[PDB]
Order: C-alpha cells, then structure tokens, then sequence
C-alpha cells in the first residue's frame, strides 16, 4: 500500500528512480494475486523476485552510502537499522526464490504467495529507509561529506502530506 | 514569503501544520515505543525505539509511553524523540527556516516551558519561537474574543474565562480528570464484564472502544434504572483478535465521571460545577457574557450529547432568568491547533516573537516575561 | 447594533462608503438568524464573510495610510490600537471561514453563528476606527501631510447626536 506513499517524479536521480522501479513492479507482481497482469506462470514472479533482490541490493549500497557521512545517532541508527531490514528481506528473497524454482522444475498458488508477502515486506523496507535517507541528508546538508554527494532538498519530491479531514 | 509551524504538543495526540492553513497535516498519537522481547531474527532487532503511527501500529510488542502526563512532560529524552519525528519524518520541513509556535496547558510549572524553549532553541536551532495558552487559542478558531473555554483534553482540563481581549487569571481553573483518566476508569470498569485489559496495549483498545461507544446521558439515574431492563443500552464492539465484546451501562458509565469526579476518588467538582464556580470568580458585570458564550475545544468534549448535559447542569446552578448557550462547534477536537493557525499567521503578531538573538543575551528566562 | 451609528450619506469617498457597505452586509448577514434575508444555506455566509473579511483588509490599508501623518500619541495611539483589532477580526474570519467551508463539504445553525459573532466584533471595531480616523483627520487639518489627504471636516457625514431626554 505504497502507492499513495509513492507520489514523486523521475527526479533524485539514484534513490527515487530505483524506488519507482521497485514500486511498479510490485505493482506489478502483486497483481497476480488477482491474476489480470503481465504475469502468467509462476517462474516470471521468480524473476521479478530477482529483479527486486538485486534492486534492493543496489539501494542497501547506496544506503551504506549515504550513512557513512552521518555525524551520530539521531537518524543514522535508523537508517542503519532499515539498511538491516532490507538486507535481510533481499537476501532471503534471492535464494527464497531458488527453492522455489527448483520444486518447479522437479515436479501452485501459494509458492507465489510467499514471494509477494516477501517482496511487500521488502517495499515497506524500502520506503523506509527512503524517508530515513532524506531525513538523513537534509538534515546534515551544512555537515562535511554531505555536500559531496550533491543531494538537495529540492531534488527530493516529497511535498507536504494531505489535510486531515476535521471531521469524520 | 515564510511561513509559521505550529506544533500543539497535547498529551495524547501531537498535532502541526502550516500557519495560515485550515487543518493539521499531521497529527499522530504521542507514544515512544521501546521493544521489550527478545528478537530472534538477526536483522529487524537493530530499531531501538518507535514514534508516532509506527508505534501504534506495531504495539503489541512494544512497551508504551506517553512522555507527556497531565500535561507536564516527564521524559524530554523521548518529547525530543517525539518533536523530531515530527518536523523532519512527517511534516518534512527544516526547523531553521520556518518559525514555531507550540502550546501550553495553564497553571503548568515554569520549569517545563523552560525546557521546552531551551530544547526548541539549542536543538533544532528555529529562527523565532512562542508558547502560547492552550485555551486562548480555542477563542480564535471560535470566532469570539469574550466566553470561557472549558478545554478537556487528554492531560488536563482547564477552564479560562477571557472577557474580550482580557483574560482572569485568578479564574483560571485548571481541573487533573481528562480522557486518560476516563481511560483508566473504562479498565477499572470493564472488569465487572469479565473482559481484563491489563498492559499498556490494551489501553489503545479501551480508548478506541471510547471513541466509538461512550456517550453521555442527559439524566444519569433514569438512564441508569433503563440499563437494568437490559433491552437497548447493549452495544457490541470487535477486538482487533475478534472477540465481540457486549456493552450495557459502562457505555454512560465512563463520561460520567466527567461530572461526577467522586466516581475515581478524586475530591473536586465536575466540568459542570467548576464552570459555575469558576464564572462566579469573575465580576459581576462581565457575567452575562461569560453564561451566553461557553466554547468546548479538546477531544474529551467530543462525547455524543456533552452539550445537552453540560447546559441542562449549569442552568440548574445558574440564575433561570438568561440563558446558557454552550457552544460546540463541529471541528473541536482540532480548535486548539486552528487557533494557533491563526495567531501564528497574524499580520500584528510578527514582533511578538521570541527571537534568537533576544534568547542568547536573557537565557532562557525571557519566556515569562514574553508570553504570561 | 451601529444602524444608529451608521447615520451618513455616500460621501467621505474612500472610508465612509465602504464603512456603509460593511455595515448594510451585516445588516443582510444578522438577518440570517431571524432568517427572512436573502441568505439560505451556509455557504453564503462564507461568501459573505469573506467579502467583510476583504473591506476590512482594505479599511485597515487605509487607515495605516492616514495614520502615517498623525503627528503624536493623543489620536494616534487609539487608531492604531482599532488597527491592530480590526486586522485580528478580519484575519481570523477568513480563515475562520475556510474551516466552516471544509466542514460543510465533508459532511448545521451555530456554524453561522461563529461567523455572525464575528462579523459583529468586526463592525463595531471598524465603526470605532472610523471614529477615530475622523478625530485624527479633522484635528490635525493644519498640519502637514494632513493636508495631502484631501479630506475635509465637511466630507465627513457626522452630525451633532441626539438632544438626550431631560425626564425619564
Ligand atoms: N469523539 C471522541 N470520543 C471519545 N474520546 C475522544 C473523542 N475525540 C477525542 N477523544 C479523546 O481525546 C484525545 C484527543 O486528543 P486531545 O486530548 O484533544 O489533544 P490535546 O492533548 O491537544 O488536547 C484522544 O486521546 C481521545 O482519547
Ligand atoms: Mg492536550
């Protein structure tokens, strides 16, 4: 349910761009629940498990990135901790996803199933450490080794959030 | 060009916006979550506390604390938690660039805005703060500058009588019975059920069964005599596991130690006697206008049939020869943030401030002779 | 209750017709609660104290602008302090309609009646400053920049009041 979480454009230029990528191919994947997708079989939810494994390997490295300039705790432990998160949840999917197409192969809905609530626990993961990224770098942006990155506030697209309904 | 944050830190609800706008952009429960189990999983064991809607989402395996508690804060290692989720993770705005406005419960200690401005300045280095009344600010979004505000919040319950423009100080009564002691009565009170709410994350459970069961009754002994008939008063509410709950007179039961403070022990009057003994603290002369305008912002006065009860009990105390009029508007739940949306973003207010450059040569005891 | 102070004709040109419009717009707005006017639902009243909400912005522009010449306290003082209470009722009227607005389109009587008590507070502190802009124009009329204005004691309206009653 990131859908509304992900309203940006193709600006960011490293972090939001894998995210969007990320985002509309679970999208994408979890449309096979209902099943009126791109998705038939079940080994392309394999490769798209793939796709989002190394993807989220590709964000855990710029996440390292960006945290190595953090000065101390106050966002940087959370970041730490997200980069955990998806580090576990990309790891399990990429050889979650071996013994999945290894009973495949040697011999049906289900199988998919746990893919999908993997790949929704590494979004969530995602758009974590997302928010904790740019809370991360506009938070330090007069701090040393920020500035190097060239990551602005303006390159982030996140505006200001809905107005909350007064009554009911 | 810029605008105004303002930031009502309640107890039990932290709200903030924009200056100028018309409704809160964020506003999420003020719990600081700590795990308390053991976290077998090697990742996901490295987040050391939860905030905000996170916390409340996942509290089943978190200790919970609010660090503000009858309207003092007990805890800054967590309000500072608390504030920072707020500016960058949820209204994502920097605290440098933008002016703020918090609030305040009256007759608080001084100590406790202290801090609060020194946290606010040496922390998150804003360019102008201003702590502001918690219930002047229910006049603005009323509309009115002359009435008493009766605000009930989840810490505290204050009455402020403010004649237009001026305020009563030594009428200022402030009241320690709120929803989070209406909260812990509705445990007490759902033992007889046989239903046992015992930690911390029930509390949420038996506060969103107050939310959307607890009304108010216009007389209390009928509508207690009605509920042993037991054929309409029943009410059944789903847990978050699934077990129904059925509820009869504790339904009435729990607003009612709103006016009857005796129910918790506490020796004091209810919300509708310390009104009138409040009014009958000011003058004579402004009293008319004090019976004919009586607003009620905060949460707690958000019970269905609060007002009906609220006059049918004053004009009981009052003299019968003019009338009461409780006013109750709609969106009150949110009236002490709409005001501070009004007061931050008024055109006379912006030599009002507490700058930084005044704050550095005075320390941090230039916020009584500032604000009261 | 500033129909009895509301005595003038379409003169004085810049302060008085306005003044006129905003009471004769209070006039039609208070109707509502006896409910015989020309206004029928909520909305109007929106409309209506946004229009009072903008006369007042451009009273208190005017009356900054006459209170620039004003020479010392003895006037000075008690317009701009009409001043400051004008631009509070008219600041928190309009935006004291736009959450009456967003209620009302999101799901019913003393919703108007905020605004009405309002709109009061806002007549009478605008009947005051024009009484007080009348004092600090016709008292200075000699002095300098007074005399710029081109507002003379004969383009005020104000007739002498009342003979008050000798007996009863
Ligand atoms: N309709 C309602 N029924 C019952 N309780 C409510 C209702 N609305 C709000 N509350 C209670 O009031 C609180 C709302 O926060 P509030 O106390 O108004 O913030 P603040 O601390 O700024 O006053 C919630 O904790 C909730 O317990
Ligand atoms: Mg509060």
């Amino acid at each position: 349910l990131d859908a509304e979480v992900s309203k940006w454009d193709d600006s960011g230029n490293d972090i939001i761009v894998l995210a969007k990528q990320m985002c509309m191919i679970m999208m994408e994947m979890t449309d096979f629940t209902r099943g009126k997708g791109p998705l038939k079989n079940t080994s392309d939810v394999i490769s798209a498990a793939k796709k989002i494994a190394e993807a989220g390997s590709r964000m855990d490295k710029l996440g390292r990135t960006i945290a190595d300039h953090c000065p101390d705790s106050a966002c940087k432990q959370d970041l730490l901790a997200y980069l955990q998160r998806i580090a576990l949840y990309c790891h399990q999917l990429n050889i979650c996803s071996k013994v999945k197409a290894e009973v495949q192969n040697l011999g049906g809905v289900d199988s998919a199933m746990s893919l999908i609530q993997a790949a929704k626990n590494l979004m969530n993961a995602v758009v974590q450490t997302v928010k904790a990224s740019y809370v991360a770098s506009t938070k330090y942006q007069k701090s040393q080794g920020m500035a190097s990155l060239n990551l602005p506030a303006v390159s982030w697209k996140m505006k200001a959030p809905e107005k909350k309904p007064l009554v009911k | 060009e810029t605008t105004a944050l303002v930031c009502d830190n309640g107890s039990g609800l932290v709200k903030a916006g924009f200056a100028g706008d018309d409704a809160p952009r964020a506003v999420f429960p003020s719990i600081v979550g700590r795990p308390r189990h053991q976290g077998v999983m090697v990742g996901m064991g490295q987040k050391d506390s939860y905030v905000g809607d996170e916390a409340q989402s996942k509290r089943g395996i978190l200790t919970l604390k609010y660090p503000i508690e009858h309207g003092i804060i007990t805890n800054w290692d967590d309000m500072e938690k608390i504030w920072h989720h707020t500016f960058y993770n949820e209204l994502r705005v920097a605290p440098e660039e933008h002016p703020t406005l918090l609030t305040e419960a009256p007759l608080n200690p001084k100590a406790n805005r202290e801090k609060m401005t020194q946290i606010m300045f040496e922390t998150f280095n804003v360019p102008a703060m201003y702590v502001a009344i918690q219930a002047v600010l229910s006049l603005y979004a009323s509309g009115r500058t002359t009435g008493i505000v009766l605000d009930s919040g989840d810490g505290v319950t204050h009455n402020v009588p403010i004649y237009e423009g001026y305020a009563l100080p030594h009428a200022i009564m402030r009241l320690d019975l709120a929803g989070r002691d209406l909260t812990d009565y509705l445990m007490k009170i759902l033992t007889e059920r046989g239903y046992s709410f015992v930690t911390t994350a029930e509390r949420e459970i038996v506060r969103d069964i107050k939310e959307k069961l607890c009304y108010v009754a216009l007389d209390f002994e009928n509508e207690m005599a009605t509920a042993a008939s037991s054929s309409s008063l029943e009410k059944s509410y789903e847990l978050p596991d699934g077990q129904v709950i059925t509820i009869g007179n504790e339904r009435f039961r729990c607003p009612e130690t709103l006016f009857q403070p005796s129910f918790i022990g506490m020796e004091s009057a209810g919300i509708h006697e310390t009104t009138y003994n409040s009014i009958m603290k000011c003058d004579i002369d402004i009293r008319k206008d004090l019976y004919a305008n009586n607003v009620m912002s905060g949460g707690t006065t958000m019970y269905p049939g609060i007002a009906d009860r609220m006059q049918k009990e004053i004009t009981a105390l009052a003299p019968s020869t003019m009338k009461i009029k409780i006013i109750a508007p709609p969106e009150r739940k949110y009236s002490v943030w709409i005001g501070g949306s009004i007061l931050a973003s008024l055109s006379t207010f912006q030599q009002m401030w507490i700058t930084k450059q005044e704050y550095d040569e005075a320390g941090p005891s230039i916020v009584h002779r500032k604000c009261f």
